[PDB]
């Protein structure tokens, strides 16, 4: 009596929303956004600084 | 003088079902029992149209 289904746990599938049963998802949720940390700098100190 | 008649129907879901059905903004139980109303009361239609 209307299974609700599941995924294939194809990733095409998933992003798509593309079910097996009935009440095709609307889509996936928004977790986050993860971003490369910034490097940091050897200060400038050791040698000469000299402003031009 | 006639005796009654019954029309009866049930529908049945899954607690997965409903449970996802909530995340993509249907209210699960409201919404399942619409649609029995909105069935039942076609179906009627379906019965007095063609008793004509």
């Amino acid at each position: 009596a209307e299974i609700g289904g599941d995924h294939g746990y194809n990733a095409t599938n998933i992003a798509a929303g593309q079910t097996s049963g009935a009440v095709t998802q609307i889509g996936p949720a928004v977790m986050g956004m993860v971003r490369r940390a910034i490097p940091n700098l050897i200060a400038f100190d050791i040698c000469g600084v000299q402003p031009m | 003088q006639t005796a009654v008649k019954s029309r009866k129907l049930k529908t049945g879901i899954t607690v997965e079902l409903a449970q996802d059905l909530e995340a993509n903004g249907f209210d699960a139980p409201n919404f399942l029992e619409d649609l029995l109303a909105t069935e039942m009361a076609d179906e009627i239609n379906k019965d007095i149209l063609q008793s004509l």
